[PDB]
Parts: structure tokens; C-alpha cells; sequence
């Protein structure tokens, strides 16, 4: 009756369990190429790649 | 005085900072494959009949 239901982790996968600052990430990724949700995309909006960091979209590096 | 809006620029520069790509070289493995199980050498029979 629990078939497919009740499964089990390989032995080399894991779960993440460490909590990290992650506030410099958003200011890297606008050095990376990223342009913040604010504006001047350079392209058109639809050549261009919405960019999501856990939940808050950072948004549009170009395609 | 006050300020009033100018010519529309001509262009827009977006500067990013990239480092480069290396060769590649594709090291897999320390030790790589899987290495095959084998005899021990000469091993001997361990065992004899009765007469």
C-alpha cells in the first residue's frame, strides 16, 4: 500500500540545512550583467531572462 | 534658474565586470573508472582429498 509513496535518499544526496547572509548576492549579480527591477533593461523585455533570488525577483539580465 | 529638460542622450553604456574562460582539460577523476576486482597472485589450493 505505500508503494512509490514512501521513498529514501540515495546515500550521497543530502538536505540543506545552513543559513547564510545572502544580501551581497544581490549587489553581485548587478556587477555580473544583471539590471535591477527598477529599469533600462537594454533590450526588450522579451530578449531578456527574469532573474529570481528566493521569492524577490532582482530581475532581467539580458538574454 | 531652474533646470529644464536637455538634448536626449545617444547612446547608453552598461559596463558588467567578466573574468575568462580556461582550457579544457577535463580531469574526472582521482583515481578514475571502476577498477576491477582481481586474483590474488599464486593462492594455492587450501584443500585436499582423504587417501
Amino acid at each position: 500500500e505505500p508503494c512509490g509513496l514512501m521513498n529514501h535518499l540515495t546515500a550521497v544526496c543530502e538536505v540543506v540545512t545552513q543559513f547564510v547572509y545572502t544580501a551581497s548576492i544581490p549587489a553581485l549579480l548587478c556587477n555580473l550583467g544583471v539590471t535591477p527591477i527598477d529599469g533600462a533593461p537594454h533590450r526588450s523585455y522579451s530578449e531578456c531572462y527574469p532573474v529570481l533570488l528566493d521569492g524577490v525577483m532582482v530581475g532581467w539580465v539580458d538574454k | 534658474g531652474g533646470l529644464t529638460c536637455a538634448s536626449a542622450p545617444q547612446g547608453t553604456l552598461r559596463i558588467l565586470e567578466g573574468p575568462q574562460q580556461s582550457l579544457s582539460g577535463s580531469p574526472l577523476q582521482p583515481i578514475p573508472a571502476s577498477p576491477p576486482p582481481q586474483i590474488p597472485p599464486g593462492l594455492r589450493p587450501r584443500f585436499c582429498a582423504f587417501g
